[PDB]
């Protein structure tokens, strides 16, 4: 009920990851 | 581009946040009897 929030919040922050894991890879590239 | 993506998450939030809002204020409708055959519960 209330505690969805961190259960958005923690999911966000692993959308967070990928885009990041791209974009320093791309600056390995 | 993907500047949208992330924005798409911030969505639902709301959507819950729309939602308890509706839901509970409704229900408000502690004593309601002006009887005797109404207080009798």
């Amino acid at each position: 009920s209330f505690a969805g929030v961190f259960c958005i919040l923690a999911i966000g922050l692993l959308l967070a990851c990928l885009v990041a894991a791209l974009e320093l890879w791309w600056n390995s590239n | 581009a993907m500047r949208i993506v992330m924005g798409s998450w911030w969505l639902f939030t709301l959507i819950v946040c729309s939602s308890y809002t509706a839901n509970l204020a409704a229900f408000l409708t502690p004593v309601r009897t002006f009887q005797d055959l109404s207080k009798q519960l």
